[PDB]
Order: structure tokens, then C-alpha cells, then sequence
């Protein structure tokens, strides 16, 4: 308790004392931050280098002890900046500009050491609670009791505190506090894989404010802490690696709900409105479109218009009508089809590729599938349910098994898919 | 030393698969079949050594039965002591171990029948001398194999009879199990009619030196 | 094995048989059937070396099937 | 002290206990050191520095040593290795540390400990016949790879923590097969809860994998056995599910519950800790050779490279030497050494991704050595993977989803072209096969990759492979009356894929059929059956490669892998005008009369070969006889697959580019 004060002061002046030219960015921050409701804090590590390197040095060799220090310094000058008391522990959240390691580079070499890794995100789960302020009785003495818990990682005492049992203790669930965890599923990037190996797959977990901030398929950069946990599989003293999450940057601005809110700043569209008044904007998306394709200037205007799309109206009825534009390009061989699918793929924001070779009916629409633990049946997402709001390509597609074609005409138009599978009978959306 | 064997052959006397009653059991006797499964040649543990934790005391050919057994009493000293050894896997001396499965001839099985089936087991020099679908005259003991699972196994591993499919309602409390023994508790001990065989008979290189050498 | 006269025999019997045959039915293969044929021929006899007259008996069981 | 001689003599009635006693184990450690410090081969070079010298350049955590050379020459400590793996690794890890900080000083903050590999033992087992006098000792045993755990961190050195006493344990070496148990405090006197001393530790890498008996070592219709592995730290992730491995290891035993419970009986579970690891995945060769990677090479050898690459008539050689024994079809030769050789892939701007292989087709008569011809190309590749006809599926070329077993989810398993990737797929008699099962390489054979969208997994996978096809025309032989459309069954689509396609024609002449005839018994004659010994067979091995290869294979081997490996040359320099006038011609010269589909696709084919060309000689630029040799090769091979007609006007017409 000597060292931890002395820890959360310097982190404290750190907060309160960094200035750059005329303004101290980050007790700004704060205030900006507390005003909106937005309990947390974003620093950049070349700063706190810059500031202390015995400070960054403490953090780089012991993180997960450092960090709840800095998580309660934090919220002490917020408490000074803010008010002259319904504030929780606040969050902080790192970026660094560090060499990135491949996932495959990941060993025992790198455990209780903080990361920075790239992959692709396959599957999100759903929320979960954990608790952090627990309030607590004896099952006979009956007193009131609390315990604080942070999630870097405890249990009720195994005693009583004032014959009771060896370990009585319940929690009473009113008047305790709970937030949000949840459960990632990371990949390798598709080009970084070795020769004759197949992708493998890692799990994070992220906590707070951010839970929903990614979706499937998505590229990303990820910050955070290699650890291992104890579980459960026939070897001696084995753990299982993980990863706590502590930075998320995501290249699609689109967040897990897809506001349909704008999250560009003014800079941005100045910008975007200057460049659509320009007379010749046609012909300058035009030519962007795979500079190194000669000619075929009409498919690549059919390939903006279709990237573009149409409008889409609801009628009183209860209609509804299509806006999404659908392309077929049946030709020669060697006239640059397949390089035009793959250059698509690239210049959408969410767009999947396929062949129609390798590939089945369940595969493209929906899948069900059994839980080994629940032991229930429930639905799992396709090609065409990853693929909404985007585009998918399907190459080799007159290759396609009669059967498994047949099962795209609802989604083409209707755009919705109806499973009426093992007692679950229901039509999910594909705008694609 | 080496652990020797004796083999018996050429009896009087054949005996078929159905004719194995408990009446027998001890008596050695010669039986004929075909093999229908044969398994990896496992090492048995033969004769057992361990150390005391304490004393670092040796003990040495502890004999075994069906079980991992462990000595009780101390060796040479003062210290007292009931369990915690650690065997010494180096220095006990272990045997090949086989088991086969073994079903009736193609005569003596009934105008309508369903084939009996027993498990002969081979040991020692034996192994792999049956192979699956031969017809092979085996000789040897035949003994019987209680369940060690509720004889008390040191390891949690059994669970106590851990299973992935239902017994037999129909032999529920008519298989006769003996209870009253302090080491099953109040457990009931059961026996099966296996065979331990030692000897084993079937009954259905271009170098010019070597090959002058064999001939007579 | 091969003696040195044996190997010129094989030659000019696999010569007369491409020119009878016209390439249709006649290929590499049945020059390496005669030698095989030629060899245990040669190990019917007992002897460790060969001479064309084996490679003659193996041409006329060749002949004798086309 | 004692001497090499005093060895000889035991006591304690173990050889273990004599190994480990003080007194021995410090004249093992220097006799070991000598070993390594002063061992020469016949020319003379230490071998053992120079890979000490490459192991701290390479950055790497393990040392090669061969059996042979420690059994030639301190034959006792080869023996002491042979019986008792376990104590003799321990100290000739230390020794091989000590001697690595002779040439690289405070190595040790790189890597702490140095491990050793042991190669070539003498006695090969099979799973089969494996038994308890084999305990605890050093065996090898091949098998193939059929399901692998994964990689977890495992401890290394245990600690336990007493609460009454507050004690602290010393540091405990983990079996990684046996739980370290401890129930004895020096402190407490008495039972106490223990603690894993959480953090401050030390962890290794720890994986399993499960060997069957490859299905040509198993008799004619009985069941294969099974065995367990265990690879630790440097040794993760070298083996790869599919592939059949020759593991090196010390094999043990362990006691279970539920074997005993099951059985009836005190049996115990076996397993094997892994030492050495050798691929033997495609390859022939392995009848001889030493090591474990024949495809490696040293110092000395990279600058024999180096000085043979500058010879010039370098590329004539590299031709003569593809399948010596095989008279004639100079052409087919170039085209498998093209293909061997192979291109540079390109990717411009990150968007636009261009291939870099050769495929090639051999279509002709039957009885002219194409299966020997691929047989030869599977064995000098370095990845190499053989189909033929029927026994081939969509998915078995392809990625398969399986259900795991353990885990119960749908995953991806490999296939044909995904075992050889960055090597080569060899598909016999590609004629006679189904049209489903043929289409299924469309993508792989352009786009090099694989994509997947099966029961909720949607992936695209990469096969960088390149095909070599061999196939029949139509009636079983070719009539050169036709064109090449109506003597063959594929389309366009598939005929467009293929870089260089060469027919082989069987014709009547007295001459030709004589010299064959020849050099056919010539061969027959050849390969009959019928200082130390074991040089002498290498040098009478040797003549025997004289005649007929300007240089041996095992060499050559090695040089395809460091030319594939290293080079990467470039088109700097180079002229337009020639290409784009050849193109346009062979472009001009199809429709009117032809029947082998031009595209775009093939105006490409020529850089490649150029490429290819260029990476025979070890050189780092294209220069102008590439380009014209690759131009040259095209063109022959376009206009051999004419009508009778018309070929002399086309070849006429066509001899102005080639006038070198
Ligand atoms: N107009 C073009 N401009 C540039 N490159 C081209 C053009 N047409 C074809 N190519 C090149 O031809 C090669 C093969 O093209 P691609 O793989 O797209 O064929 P495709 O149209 O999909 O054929 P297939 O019908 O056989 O599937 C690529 O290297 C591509 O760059
Ligand atoms: N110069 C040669 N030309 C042809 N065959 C040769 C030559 N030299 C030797 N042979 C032998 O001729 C035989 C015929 O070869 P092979 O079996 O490969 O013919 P193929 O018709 O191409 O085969 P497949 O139908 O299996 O593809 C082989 O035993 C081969 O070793
Ligand atoms: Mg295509
Ligand atoms: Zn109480
Ligand atoms: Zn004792
Ligand atoms: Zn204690």
C-alpha cells in the first residue's frame, strides 16, 4: 500500500500536468468525456514515454496489477474536475503504434506481456454480467457485508466475520452492481497464413464500453494483454491462451447495430460534398475502378451503379420493393472476369467472396445447428446473412449444383429467408 | 533372472466353447476356435518395486493379482507407515500382455444359433500367434476375473463404474454378487469365465548361401 | 546377366519386329517383355549367363502371339 | 579421474547409475566436448562449427548431430546414448551450449538452453513389433500423422506455497506425462494445502499428436496400431495432419486407472516424447541420404552454387540432367524443368495479384515414358503430391468439412492441392476422369486459392501449386491429319489454363528405333543388381552417375530449393516490340487456321518462362536470351500441334523471331 499511493499520485499528476503548447489535452478529455456520459479515458503511449519512462516502464513489465491503479486515478480527478457521488470506476483504453506480431508467433515467450495483433473477426457473442460491487450476508449471524471486485484477473470468504459454517455467505442481488462482458473469436489474416496449414483461431474477451464495436468478418487491430487460464484435454498442467482486450480499432465505421447515424466529422464532408459537385465525378469513379483492366468501360460503370444502389420504398399495403442491382457476366475465357470479382470484394465495405463449386444451400442462406452443451437446435448465419447491406460474388456459377442454386431465388428478390427447421419456424432479413 | 514358462501340448482330450462350465476352473484344458480380435501387445506389471516417502526404504517383488497393489508394512525400521509409495518403474520387471477374441467353429455352431464368444489371454513369448480369422487350438487354465472397479482402484479415474450404455435389466439382481468383505464395503463382488493360455497351435529370401544351409 | 553378343541379337530382333509390325501394336514394353522373357528362361536353366539362344526362344514366343 | 578406456568397465549393475555418478559424468561431458570440438570428415572440415557458426545467424534453438560419426569414433558413448536416452540428453545439451558460447558470447540472452537432434539410428522399428524390452530407451519408428491437439503452454519448473507455514518449494522438473505430487513439507512437518505459486514462472510450448501405421509398412488386410506423441518446445506445428513423419523419440510408460479397470489387469499406457522429426512425405530418395532434410544445404555447398551457376551452357546441363535415363524428348525435359524451376508472383499496388507458376501438359501416344517422366518429376520436387484417374474426388483435391470429434464443430480438413502447396500436383491419366471431379481445379490452377461456404464456415484457403498433366488422345492415339480440338475431349477453359502443352507422336524409323533399342539395353544393363566399405559403394554409386548426368542428382536437388528459395529476378530492360508483335501474330495466325485457344493469358506465359530462365542461371535480371529461349519454346510449341497441312507454311512463317 506504500508503493500503490505513490503509483496512483504520479499517475495522477500525469493527468493533471501534460500539456502541449497551450492546452492540457488530457484533463480536457475528461470533461469533454463526463458531459456526454462517457465514463472512460483514451491515452496514447508515446505520450506517457515522452512524460516519465520509469512510468511507462512500470506498466510495459506488470499490467494487469498497474492498470486498476491508473483506472482508480482517473476516476479521483474526475471527481476533482467534476463535482464540487453516482461516478463508476472509469475505463481506460491504449493505442500503440508498436510492431504488430501474427498470431502463429504467439508462444509461451509472450505471456503477462502487452500485444498488438491483426486478424479477422468470425463470430461475436452475446452479453454476459459479471459483478464488481457484491453485497453479502451470513446464512446465521445475518450482518451486512461488501466486497469490490475489478475484472483484470476471487470469491466470497471461505471464514465467517462477526458457530457458523465453514464458509456461509449469500449475496443479496439487489443493491449490487453489475457490466457487460463479452466473448470474440479472432483469425488469421487469409496472406499471412504458412505453407500447407490451415487458419487458426483465438478467443478475447472485452469489457464495458467495448462490447458491440465489431461484427463478423471484419478486419481489425487489436491491443490488448496475452494471458492464460486454468480450466477443464489429457495433458499435464496445460492452460488455455486468451486475450483481454484493451484497444479496438475497426476499418469499417459501422458499429455492431449499424446506427445509420453519420460518424464523419466535418473535415470528412466538406471534403465528400466538394468532391460531388465536380462536373466529371462519372468519369473519375469510372477510371478508379481496377486501373489495371484495359478497356471494358461499360461493365465498370455497371459495377459503380451497382456499389451505388438504388432507393428502396415502403407502400401503405405493406409492399415492398427491391432497391439493389444484380450483375451476370457470361463470357470468354481470359477476358478479366474473375479480376473484377476480386477488386469488388475489396471496394465494398462488407462484401464476401465465393465459388459456386465448393458450395451448398445451407452453406449460402442459413445453417442449424446443434449446441453440445444446451443440447438445443439454433441458426447460424451463411454466406448471404454475413453478406447484408453489401455485395456477394459468386464465381463459377454456372458450376453450382442444381439444388443449391435453386435456393437463392428468395433472397434475390423477397430478400428475406424463411427456415422452417427441427421446431424453429422463422424469416430473417438479407438486403444484399 | 528370467522369468521362465512352461508349455503343455497334446493333450487326450478336446473341449469346445460349450462345454466350459465353472467346474473346472484351475484345471487345464485345451479349446478350439476362431479368432475374430486380437489387440496391441500391452507390458503387465510382474513384479513390483516401491520406496517409502519417508524411510526412502526399498521393497522389492511385491507380488500382484488383478490390481495395482501396494505394500502395507514397513520395512526394516521404526517408521510406520500405510500408504504413499512411489513405484520405481525402472527397477520392476513387467510381461507382454494380449487379448483375443475367440468364437465357435462353423460345425459345431447349431442349426440356428448365435455364436458364444470368450476371451482367451496371452501372455509371455505368446503374443501375436493368433491372428483374426484363423482357426487356432489354444491350451492352457481356465480361471475366473472378478471386476476390480468396486475392489477399491486408487485412482478417481473409475469413478466408480462410469458407463456409456444401460446394462442389463433382465440380469439386474439375478447376476449373484457376493458382499460381506471389508475391501468392497457394501459392495457386491462379481466373476466372469475367462481363459489364460500357454500354449497356442493352428488348425486352419534369394541368397543362394543361406538357402543351401537349411536343406538337408 | 548380358553378354555382349546378346545385346546386339535383342537389337536386331526388336528392329525386324517394328519393320514386320508396319507403330501400332509394337512398343518399348515388348522389347522389355523379351528380356524378361529371355531371363527366366535363362533361370529355367540354371545359368548366369545369356545367350541368344534364349533371346531367340523368347522372339518366337512373342512372334508365336501376333 | 578416468579415461575413455575405464569407461568400458561398469558398476552399480545399471547403466544408468553409472552414468550419473559425479565422478563418470564429468569424463562424459569432456569426452563429449572433444567430440564436438574435433571432429573432421575425410576433406578435412570441421562439420560441427560450421553449423554452431550458422545456428547463432540463423537464430536457431537446436543442434544436428549425427549417430554415425559419434558411433565411428567414441563408440561407448554412442552405446551409453542408445541404452540411456534421458541422462545422456541432459548433459549433451549443457556440453552443446558451452561449445555454442565459444563462437557467439552472451548468447544466452537470445536463447538459454541449446537442445540436440539426433539423426540416422541404425535400427528402424515398426509400430508393430514394439514390446517392453524397448522401455526406456531410444527408438525410431514411422507413421503418419493423423490428429493433432494443439499448441498450450505447459509448466516447466513447479512451485508450491504452504499457507500454515508459509513455505515455499523448491523449483520441480515436470515429467510432462505425471503430475508433480507433493505431500511433505520441510517447513510444516505435516499435510498442508498447496498453492501453484501463481505467477513467476516459467513455460514451455507442449503439443500431442497420434501416429497410425503408414498403409504400405501394414500387411495386405489387417488393422493398423496407433501410438501417442508428445512434441514440445521447437518442435510445434513442424508436422502437419495428412503427411507421414519418421519420429525419433524414447519410449515410455505410465500407469492408468481405466486401463486397469477396463482390462482386468495391472497393464500400463505407453507413449513416446519425441526427439527428432523427419518428412518423408513423397520422397524415394530416403533408400539413402543423411540427415534430416535433404533439401538443406551448408556454406561449402551454397558456394559450389555459386560457382557452377556462372559456367555458361549452365541451363543445357540443368535440361540434359532431367531424367537421364530417358532417350530423347528434349522438349518435354525443358518443359519439366520450367516448370520445376518455376516464375515470380507478382502483386501491383496490393490490388492486383498476378501467378506465377507453369502448368504443363503432355498429350501423346501410349508406351513413350510419361508416368516414368512424372514418377521422376514427384521425386526430385521438394512438396509433391500424385493423383491418377478415378481414385480422385472433388474434395479430395480440394478442402473437405469434417465434424471434429473432440471439439463437435464443422471444420476444414486438407486435400490434394492444399498438401502441396509451394510444390507440385501430379495428376496421371487426366483424361479419363469426371468431368465434376475435373472442374474442380478452375480456381486453383489461376487464382491459387480455395474458397469454401459449407455448413456455416465461409473461408478462402491458398494453394500456390503448379500441374503437370498426363493424358491420352481421343482413340488412344493422335492423328496428326486433325487439329489438336477434335483429338482431345477439354474445352477451352481448361486448354487455357496450361502454359506449355507438348504432343508426342510414335512413328516408324529404322535409325530412331535402333538407337533406342540401344540405350534401352544399355539402362537394363546398368542398373542390374548384380579404405571402408561404405565409400566404396558410394564411389561405385557414383561412377554409375557419371555417364549419364553431368551432375548428380543429390546436388541438384538442392540447388532447385535455393534457386526457388532465394531468387527473384526482375524485367527491367527488355523488348516491348518483339512480344507484342509475337503475340499478335500467334493471336492472327489461331483463327484463321488453328484450333489452340490464345488469349491474353498467354502473352504472360512468355515473362514466366523468361523468369524460369533467368532463376536457372542464379541471376537477379532477365536478359535478352531468356526472353528470346522462352519466345523460341512458345512458338515450337504452338506450331507442333498443327495440321500436316499447314504446319510448314506456319513454321515458315514464324522462323523470322527465331533467328538465333
Ligand atoms: N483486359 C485485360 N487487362 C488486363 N489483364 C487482363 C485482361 N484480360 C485478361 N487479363 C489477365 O488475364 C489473366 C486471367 O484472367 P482471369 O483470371 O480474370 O480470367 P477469367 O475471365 O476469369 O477466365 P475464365 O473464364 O477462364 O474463368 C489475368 O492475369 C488477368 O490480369
Ligand atoms: N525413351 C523411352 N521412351 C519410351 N519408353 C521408354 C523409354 N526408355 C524406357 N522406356 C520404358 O518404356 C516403358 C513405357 O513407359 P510408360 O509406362 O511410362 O508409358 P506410358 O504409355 O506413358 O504410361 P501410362 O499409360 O502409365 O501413362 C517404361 O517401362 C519405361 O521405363
Ligand atoms: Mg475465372
Ligand atoms: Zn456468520
Ligand atoms: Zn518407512
Ligand atoms: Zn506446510
Amino acid at each position: 500500500d506504500d508503493d500503490n499511493t505513490e503509483i496512483i499520485k504520479s499517475f495522477k499528476n500525469f493527468i493533471l500536468e501534460f500539456r502541449l503548447d497551450s492546452q492540457f489535452i488530457y484533463r480536457d478529455q475528461l470533461r469533454n468525456n463526463i458531459l456526454v456520459k462517457n465514463y472512460s479515458l483514451t491515452v496514447n503511449m508515446e505520450h506517457l514515454i515522452g512524460y516519465n519512462e520509469d512510468i511507462y516502464k512500470k506498466l510495459s513489465d506488470e499490467p494487469s496489477d498497474i492498470i486498476p491503479l491508473f483506472e482508480t486515478a482517473i476516476t479521483q480527478v474526475a471527481k476533482r474536475i467534476s463535482i464540487l457521488n453516482s461516478l463508476p470506476t472509469f475505463q481506460l483504453i491504449l493505442n500503440s503504434n508498436a510492431n504488430q506480431i501474427p498470431l502463429r508467433d504467439l508462444d509461451s515467450e509472450h505471456v503477462s506481456k502487452i500485444v498488438r495483433l491483426s486478424g479477422i473477426i468470425i463470430s461475436t457473442s452475446v452479453l454476459s454480467s459479471r459483478a464488481t460491487y457484491l453485497s453479502i450476508m451470513c446464512r446465521n449471524c445475518r450482518h451486512t457485508t461488501s466486497i469490490t471486485i475489478n475484472n483484470f484477473n476471487v470469491s466470497l470468504p471461505r471464514s465467517c466475520l462477526s458457530n457458523c459454517g465453514p464458509d456461509p455467505y449469500i449475496i443479496i442481488h439487489e443493491s449490487s452492481k453489475f457490466i457487460d462482458q463479452q466473448f470474440l473469436k479472432l483469425q488469421e489474416i487469409p496472406e499471412l497464413v504458412p505453407v500447407g496449414e490451415m487458419p487458426r483461431n483465438l478467443t478475447m474477451t472485452c469489457d464495458r464500453y467495448l462490447t458491440n464495436k465489431v461484427i463478423p468478418g471484419t478486419r481489425v487491430t487489436i491491443v490488448g494483454i496475452y494471458s492464460i487460464y486454468n480450466s477443464k484435454g489429457s495433458g499435464v498442467a496445460i492452460r488455455t491462451p486468451y486475450i483481454k482486450i484493451l484497444g479496438i480499432q475497426s476499418d469499417v465505421e459501422t458499429s455492431s447495430i449499424w446506427n445509420s447515424v453519420t460518424m464523419f466529422t466535418e473535415e470528412e464532408e466538406e471534403e465528400f460534398l466538394q468532391l460531388s459537385r465536380n462536373p466529371k465525378l462519372y468519369e473519375i469513379l469510372t477510371n478508379s475502378i481496377a486501373p489495371s483492366i484495359f478497356g471494358n468501360e461499360d461493365i465498370k460503370k455497371a459495377i459503380v451503379c451497382l456499389l451505388m444502389g438504388g432507393s428502396k420504398k415502403i407502400l401503405p399495403d405493406g409492399m415492398r420493393l427491391r432497391g439493389d442491382i444484380n450483375v451476370l457476366l457470361l463470357g470468354d475465357p481470359g477476358t478479366a472476369k474473375s479480376q473484377l470479382l476480386k477488386f469488388v470484394e475489396k471496394v465494398s465495405p462488407i462484401a464476401v467472396y465465393t465459388s459456386g463449386k465448393g458450395s451448398s444451400a445451407a452453406g449460402l442462406t442459413a445453417s442449424v445447428q446443434r449446441d453440445p452443451m444446451t443440447r438445443e437446435f439454433y441458426l447460424e448465419g451463411g454466406a448471404m446473412v454475413l453478406a447484408d447491406g453489401g455485395v456477394v460474388c459468386i464465381d463459377e456459377f454456372d458450376k453450382m449444383r442444381d439444388e443449391d442454386r435453386v435456393a437463392i431465388h428468395e433472397a434475390m428478390e423477397q430478400q428475406t429467408i424463411s427456415i422452417a427447421k427441427a421446431g424453429i419456424t422463422t424469416v430473417l432479413n438479407s438486403r444484399t | 533372472e528370467r522369468v521362465f514358462q512352461i508349455s503343455f501340448f497334446n493333450l487326450p482330450t478336446v473341449h469346445r466353447i460349450r462345454d466350459i462350465r465353472s467346474e473346472k476352473i484351475g484345471s487345464l484344458l485345451s479349446i478350439s476356435g476362431t479368432v475374430t480380435r486380437t489387440s496391441e501387445v500391452r507390458p503387465e506389471l510382474y513384479k513390483a518395486s516401491f520406496t517409502c516417502d519417508m524411510c526412502r526404504a526399498i521393497v522389492d517383488n511385491v507380488e500382484q493379482s488383478f490390481k495395482y497393489t501396494e505394500p502395507t508394512f514397513c520395512p526394516n525400521p521404526s517408521c510406520e507407515n500405510r500408504a504413499f509409495w512411489t513405484l520405481n518403474v525402472t527397477r520392476s520387471r513387467f510381461l507382454d500382455w494380449q487379448k483375443v477374441r475367440i468364437q465357435e467353429n462353423a460345425n459345431e455352431i447349431p442349426t440356428g444359433s448365435m455364436p458364444r464368444t470368450l476371451d482367451v489371454i496371452l501372455r509371455g513369448d505368446s503374443v501375436e500367434r493368433a491372428k483374426p480369422g484363423d482357426r487356432c487350438k489354444f491350451t492352457g487354465v481356465e480361471i475366473v476375473v472378478p471386476d476390480v472397479t468396486q475392489l477399491g482402484l486408487p485412482g478417481v479415474k473409475p469413478s466408480s463404474t462410469l458407463d456409456t450404455r444401460g446394462i442389463s435389466k433382465t440380469t439386474e439382481g439375478l447376476n449373484s454378487g457376493v458382499t460381506g468383505l471389508r475391501s468392497l464395503g457394501v459392495r457386491d463382488l462379481t466373476y466372469k469365465i475367462s481363459f489364460l493360455a500357454c500354449h497356442v497351435i493352428s488348425i486352419g529370401e534369394r541368397d543362394q548361401e543361406v538357402f543351401l544351409n537349411s536343406l538337408s | 546377366i548380358l553378354t555382349k553378343e546378346a545385346r546386339s541379337y535383342l537389337v536386331e530382333k526388336y528392329k525386324e519386329l517394328r519393320k514386320d509390325d508396319a507403330s501400332y501394336r509394337i512398343t518399348v514394353r515388348q522389347l522389355e517383355s523379351m528380356i524378361r522373357l529371355s531371363e527366366a528362361i535363362a533361370r529355367a536353366n540354371c545359368v548366369d549367363e545369356i545367350t541368344p539362344s534364349f533371346i531367340a526362344e523368347a522372339y518366337d514366343l512373342l512372334r508365336q502371339s501376333i | 579421474e578416468l579415461t575413455l578406456e575405464s569407461l568400458s568397465n561398469v558398476k552399480a549393475n545399471s547403466y544408468s547409475e553409472w552414468i550419473t555418478q559425479p565422478n563418470v559424468s564429468r569424463t562424459i561431458a569432456r569426452e563429449l566436448k572433444s567430440f564436438l570440438l574435433e571432429y573432421t570428415d575425410e576433406t578435412g572440415r570441421s562439420v560441427y562449427g560450421a553449423r554452431i557458426r550458422t545456428l547463432g545467424e540463423m537464430n536457431s534453438e537446436s543442434l544436428e548431430v549425427n549417430y554415425r560419426h559419434l558411433a565411428e569414433s567414441k563408440a561407448i558413448l554412442a552405446l551409453f546414448l542408445a541404452k540411456c536416452p534421458e541422462e545422456m540428453l541432459k548433459i549433451f545439451d549443457l556440453v552443446a551450449m558451452e561449445a555454442t558460447e565459444l563462437h557467439y558470447p552472451d548468447y544466452a540472452r537470445i536463447h538459454s538452453e541449446i537442445h540436440v537432434r539426433i539423426s540416422d539410428f541404425p535400427t528402424i522399428y515398426s509400430l508393430r513389433e514394439l514390446r517392453e524390452s524397448n522401455l526406456s530407451s531410444l527408438v525410431r519408428v514411422t507413421g503418419v500423422v493423423t490428429r493433432r491437439t494443439g499448441v498450450f503452454p505447459q509448466l516447466k519448473y513447479v512451485k508450491f506455497n504452504c499457507l500454515k507455514c508459509g513455505s515455499i518449494l523448491g523449483p520441480f522438473f515436470q515429467d510432462s506425462n505425471e503430475e508433480i505430487r507433493i505431500s511433505f513439507c520441510t517447513n510444516c512437518k505435516s499435510k498442508g494445502p498447496f498453492r501453484v505459486n501463481g505467477e513467476k514462472t516459467v513455460y514451455r510450448n507442449y503439443q500431442r499428436v497420434t501416429l497410425q501405421e503408414a498403409p504400405g509398412t501394414v500387411p495386405p488386410g489387417r488393422l493398423p496400431r496407433h501410438r501417442e506423441v508428445i512434441l514440445l518446445a521447437d518442435l510445434v506445428d513442424v508436422s502437419k495432419p495428412g503427411e507421414e513423419v519418421e519420429v525419433t523419440g524414447i519410449y515410455k510408460n505410465n500407469y492408468d486407472g481405466n486401463l486397469n479397470a477396463k482390462n482386468g489387469f495391472p497393464v500400463f499406457a505407453t507413449i513416446i516424447e519425441a526427439n527428432s522429426i523427419k518428412r518423408r512425405e513423397g520422397n524415394t530418395a530416403n533408400e539413402g541420404e543423411e540427415g534430416l532434410d535433404v533439401f538443406s544445404w551448408t556454406e561449402e555447398e551454397e558456394r559450389e552454387f555459386r560457382k557452377i551457376s556462372r559456367d555458361r551452357g549452365i541451363i543445357d546441363k540443368i535440361i540434359s540432367s532431367m531424367a537421364p535415363s530417358i532417350y530423347g524428348h528434349r522438349d518435354i525435359k525443358t518443359a519439366v524443368a520450367c516448370s520445376l524451376f518455376g516464375g515470380v508472383p507478382k502483386n501491383v499496388n496490393g490490388k492486383h495479384s498476378i501467378r506465377g507458376d507453369i502448368n504443363v501438359l503432355l498429350l501423346g501416344d501410349p508406351g513413350t515414358a510419361k508416368s516414368q517422366i512424372l514418377k521422376y518429376v514427384e521425386k526430385t520436387a521438394h512438396r509433391a503430391v500424385f493423383a491418377t484417374g478415378q481414385g480422385a474426388s472433388a474434395v479430395g483435391l480440394t478442402a473437405s468439412v469434417r465434424k471434429d470429434p473432440i471439439t463437435k464443430e464443422w471444420t476444414l480438413e486438407g486435400g490434394a492441392l492444399v498438401l502441396a502447396d509451394k510444390g507440385v500436383c501430379l495428376i496421371d491419366e487426366f483424361d479419363k476422369m469426371n468431368d465434376q471431379d475435373r472442374t474442380s481445379i478452375h480456381e486453383a490452377m489461376e487464382q491459387q486459392s480455395i474458397s469454401i461456404s459449407k455448413a456455416g464456415i465461409v473461408t478462402t484457403l491458398q494453394a500456390r501449386c503448379s500441374i503437370i498433366a498426363a493424358a491420352n488422345p481421343n482413340g488412344g492415339r493422335y492423328n496428326s491429319t486433325l487439329p489438336l480440338a477434335q483429338n482431345v475431349s477439354l474445352t477451352e477453359p481448361i486448354l487455357s489454363r496450361f502454359d506449355i502443352l507438348c504432343v508426342v507422336r510414335d512413328l516408324v524409323d529404322e535409325e530412331a528405333d535402333e538407337r533406342l533399342a540401344t540405350f534401352v539395353v544399355d539402362s537394363h544393363v546398368r542398373s542390374h543388381p548384380e579404405l571402408n566399405a561404405r565409400q566404396r559403394r558410394l564411389q561405385r554409386q557414383r561412377k554409375k552417375e557419371e555417364e549419364i548426368s553431368p551432375i548428380p542428382q543429390e546436388l541438384l536437388m538442392k540447388y532447385i530449393h535455393y534457386a526457388r528459395t532465394k531468387i527473384y529476378p526482375k524485367l527491367h530492360q527488355m523488348d516491348m516490340d518483339k512480344v507484342s508483335r509475337v503475340y499478335a501474330d500467334l493471336r492472327r495466325e489461331s483463327i484463321s487456321t488453328g484450333s489452340f485457344p490464345i488469349t491474353v493469358r498467354h502473352l504472360e506465359s512468355i515473362l514466366r518462362i523468361a523468369e524460369s530462365f533467368a532463376k536457372m542461371r542464379l541471376s537477379e535480371f532477365v536478359s535478352s536470351y531468356d526472353l528470346d529461349r522462352a519466345i523460341k519454346v512458345v512458338v515450337d510449341s504452338f506450331v507442333d500441334a498443327q495440321k500436316v497441312s499447314v504446319r510448314r507454311q506456319l513454321r515458315r512463317s514464324f522462323a523470322i523471331y527465331t533467328l538465333g
